[PDB]
């Protein structure tokens, strides 16, 4: 009801993913890249 | 001990061509790729082109569509060749081995003297 | 393409003074930055790798760190030796880039 904010998904990278890749990191994407 | 040797600079008018090379000894050519930076008079260190070390993919800066960058490894020897050049490419242009952990996987910082080539 | 910036372009200190020098990144480049040293008419010096790891050779005087888009160089105490440009460069990706200098 208040929102569950526990699950993110990622908006910015500077690059599109490989199959199966995993890419974690928090580094501020040119943003947070999370949300 | 480990050299980086430049030539083939000098004076060409704009629209000409230059082709550059470098002479390497002292280490493992043929195992590491190459870089290009040049630097002109007044500015800061410019990156220039990439090569690997099978001379088989190639990376260009400003300057793709013009240079080309190809290396001999059985002549321990590395290419640039420009064409098309303009007067903002007055510089002294360097061979070097850059210390990159990503890419090329040289654990190891090393550069020429650089060569100076002039358009006008 | 990263663009590389640098902060102060120039900066005036003397011997045994604390220089730092900040190097920004548009981008998010993790721990992949290079430090160069370049004095006048010669070729640059590699003094830090992979943001915060010393190259053998150099002096203990010499130190930096940071992650993702703010990384720090600093010289703990200045020497008559120590005066040059100093340039960042990041490789993450391809094209590499180096910064504008600064001039210590």
């Amino acid at each position: 009801v208040s929102g569950n904010y526990n699950y993110l998904y990622r908006l910015f990278r500077k690059s599109n993913l490989k199959p199966f890749e995993r890419d974690i990191s928090t580094e501020i994407y040119q943003y947070f890249p999370l949300r | 001990e480990v050299q980086l040797v430049e030539s083939g600079g000098g004076v060409v008018q704009p629209g000409g061509s230059l082709r550059l090379s470098c002479a390497a000894s002292g280490f493992t050519f043929n195992s590491y790729g190459m870089h290009w930076v040049r630097q002109a008079p007044g500015k800061g260190l410019e990156w220039v082109a990439f090569i690997r070390y099978d001379g088989g993919n190639k990376y260009y800066a400003s300057v793709k569509g013009r240079f080309t960058i190809s290396r001999d490894n059985s002549k321990n020897t590395l290419y640039l060749q420009m064409k098309s050049l303009r007067a903002e490419d007055t510089a002294v242009y360097y061979c070097a081995n850059l210390k990159d952990s990503r890419y090329s996987g040289s654990y190891y910082d090393y550069w020429g003297q650089g060569t100076l080539v002039t358009v006008s | 393409v990263i663009w590389m910036t640098q902060s102060p372009s120039s900066l005036s200190a003397s011997v045994g003074d604390r220089v730092t020098i900040t190097c920004q990144a548009s981008q998010d480049i993790r721990f992949y930055l290079n430090w160069y040293q370049q004095k006048p008419g010669k070729a640059p010096k590699l003094l830090i790798s992979d943001a915060s790891n010393m190259e053998t050779g150099v002096p203990s005087r010499f130190s930096g760190s940071g992650s993702g888009t703010d990384f720090t160089f600093t010289i703990s105490s200045l020497q008559p030796e120590d005066i040059a440009t100093y340039y960042c460069q990041q490789y993450d990706n391809l094209p590499f880039t180096f910064g504008p200098g600064t001039k210590v």
